[PDB]
């Protein structure tokens, strides 16, 4: 459902 | 560090009342929050993500709100499922971090607590401790004070205290009070009194017995 | 699908260490980061650090810079979260999360404490204290280590007007207590016992409530 609008930023 | 400043930090509800919860940045946090339910000795479970998206599978009575540092959950029509503690979390920026939460509770009338205080048991007396317990049962709302005295004085440790979560059936609050000693120093007291202060009342509800009586 | 899955409960002794995991399922593990979360009671909610599959990228919150180690493995779709040095501070439930969804958390348990059977005490009113139409009795499970525990009453027969508290730590060990209100007629003529069992050191106790004197 959810995209990595979630983080992605790989941290 | 952002802080995340949640409100109200209690909430006293109704079933199909319609509730708001509000969560402040410290900062422009650009819609990057969530907000979840967790319930008691249950995990955490996400309604919210991006501010307003609902998870997949959340019921359309839950929807999010706010754009730059704040950002509010409502919630259209409360049931009885989702009693619990909700929580909001910014992840914009690390370090990620979280609101205090919001416990939401089903409001009912003001009732005291209904108080029973229990000298040692003779087993345990047996073993060389002594444990005083008293149980402090069905108030409401959940905060209350219990004090202990012993032949007239406040006795500070050797209490344990432990609470119950709101009860399903009447909404009311339970809590047991545990003054533990060992049995030389209870049987160097006579009186022993539970105290127990509740917002149903200015003066406490005094439990106690002595030694001596039995 | 989608999901978190955790490994289980943890009971690691003190300058100890215990490595977590975390199973993705579902869902492209080398497309989201994983982040681990600490709670405990006083210290609520703890963002403890994150760290993406795909990149092997990581970011921990400074308080857990050196003492948490966050490795990610592709082959299992598994992230892990390493603790060393631990100590009663760092007794907590931990989950890993992807943000929405939640695994359903570790429990860490960092304790000495030895194989513990409970000490069972009946409680009866004050002597007389009948003054009501009911009459509450209780039940003090004392001692024990680990949890859990369960106890009924009259073999859970009886679970109406009973309040089963929480256990709490006393001197390193488990306390639990439990009360049973009836109307005053009830008792003492019919009997009311406290089944206490322990698993843990397959214990079985049960105990009558006698009235004093």
């Amino acid at each position: 459902d959810a995209t990595p609008e979630w983080l992605g930023a790989r941290l | 560090d952002i802080k995340m400043t949640q409100s109200p930090s209690s909430m006293y509800t109704s079933l199909g009342e319609r509730v708001t919860i509000t969560c402040k940045a410290s900062q422009d946090i650009n819609s990057f929050l969530t907000w979840f339910l967790q319930k008691p000795g249950k995990s955490p479970k996400t309604l919210i993500y991006r501010a307003n998206r609902l998870m997949i599978g959340v019921p359309s009575r839950f929807s999010g709100s706010g754009s730059g540092q704040t950002y509010s959950l409502t919630i259209s029509s409360l049931e009885y499922e989702d009693m619990g503690i909700y929580y909001c979390l910014q992840y914009d920026d690390f370090p990620l971090t979280f609101g205090a939460g919001t416990k939401l509770d089903l409001k009912r009338a003001d009732a005291a607590p209904t108080v029973s205080i229990f000298p040692p048991s003779s087993e345990q007396l047996t073993s060389g401790g002594a444990s005083v317990v008293c149980f402090l049962n069905n108030f409401y709302p959940k905060e209350i004070n219990v004090k202990w005295k012993i032949d007239g004085s406040e006795r500070q440790n050797g209490v344990l205290d432990s609470w119950t979560e709101q009860d399903s059936k009447d909404s009311t609050y339970s809590m047991s009070s545990t003054l533990t000693l060992t049995k030389d120093e209870y049987e160097r007291h006579n009186s022993y009194t539970c105290e127990a202060t509740h917002k149903t009342s200015t003066s406490p509800i005094v439990k106690s017995f002595n030694r001596n009586e039995c | 699908q989608d999901q978190l899955q955790q490994s289980g409960a943890e009971l690691v002794r003190p300058g100890a260490s215990v490595k977590l995991s975390c199973k993705a399922l579902g869902y492209i593990f080398t497309d989201y980061e994983i982040h681990w979360v600490k709670q405990t009671p006083v210290h609520g909610l703890e963002w403890i650090g994150g760290i993406h599959p795909g990149s092997s990228g990581t970011a921990y919150n400074q308080k857990f810079k050196g003492k948490a180690t966050l490795t990610a493995d592709k082959s299992s779709t598994t992230a892990f979260m390493e603790l060393s040095s631990l100590t009663s501070e760092d007794s907590a439930v931990y989950y890993c999360t992807r943000k929405d969804y939640w695994g359903q958390g570790t429990l860490v348990t960092v304790s000495a404490a030895k194989t513990t059977a409970p000490s069972v005490y009946p409680l009866v009113p004050v002597c007389g204290g009948t003054t009501g139409s009911s009459v509450t009795l209780g039940c003090l499970v004392k001692g024990y280590f680990p949890e859990p525990v369960t106890l009924t009453w009259n073999s859970g027969s009886l679970s109406s007007g009973v309040h089963t508290f929480p256990a709490l730590l006393q001197s390193g060990l488990y306390t639990l207590s439990s009360s049973v209100t009836v109307t005053s007629n009830t008792w003492p003529s019919q009997t009311i016992t406290c089944n206490v069992a322990h698993p843990a050191s397959s214990t079985k106790v049960d105990k009558k409530i006698e009235p004093r004197v």
